[PDB]
């Protein structure tokens, strides 16, 4: 936790479909933005951590 | 010397051919073509557009 | 009923997300009012609700 990790997904197709699958039935809480429709939206650049 | 009988076949032409291309115009509107506006904006004001 | 406060947005017409696809939509011709207020000292736990 101290020392995190930071990737930057850029240039590709997301595919949010596949991370419900993950977990009895998840511990996705979403903030600022609706959850179900991530897909059909469109953003500029996605930083990931870890 | 046949200009009188062209003259009205000109003129009828040239008509259909401007009402035929004013369905291109914007009228100020986001776009001329009617699908766009219904599925790509909602109703309250796509209705007055 | 009750909903976040974020997402209070989804209940007008015309736009969509969860609850206004699949919980509560409002009509294309809609004649009302709407009402919404902050809740926080009635419906909220601190073990959860």
């Amino acid at each position: 936790v101290y020392a995190w990790n930071r990737k930057r997904i850029s240039n590709c197709v997301a595919d949010y479909s596949v991370l419900y699958n993950l977990a009895p039935f998840f511990t996705f809480k979403c903030y600022g933005v609706s959850p179900t429709k991530l897909n059909d939206l469109c953003f500029t650049n996605v930083y990931a951590d870890s | 010397a046949l200009g009188k009988l062209q003259d009205v076949v000109n003129h009828n032409a040239q008509a259909l051919n401007t009402l035929v291309k004013q369905l291109s115009s914007k009228f100020g509107a986001i776009s001329s073509v009617l699908n766009d506006i219904f599925s790509r904006l909602d109703p309250p004001e796509a209705e007055v557009q | 009923f009750v909903i976040r406060g974020d997402e209070v947005r989804q209940i007008a017409p015309g736009q969509t997300g969860n609850i206004a696809d699949y919980n509560y939509k409002l009509p294309d011709d809609f004649t009302g009012c709407v009402i919404a207020w902050n809740s926080n000292k009635l419906d909220s736990k601190v073990s959860g609700n």
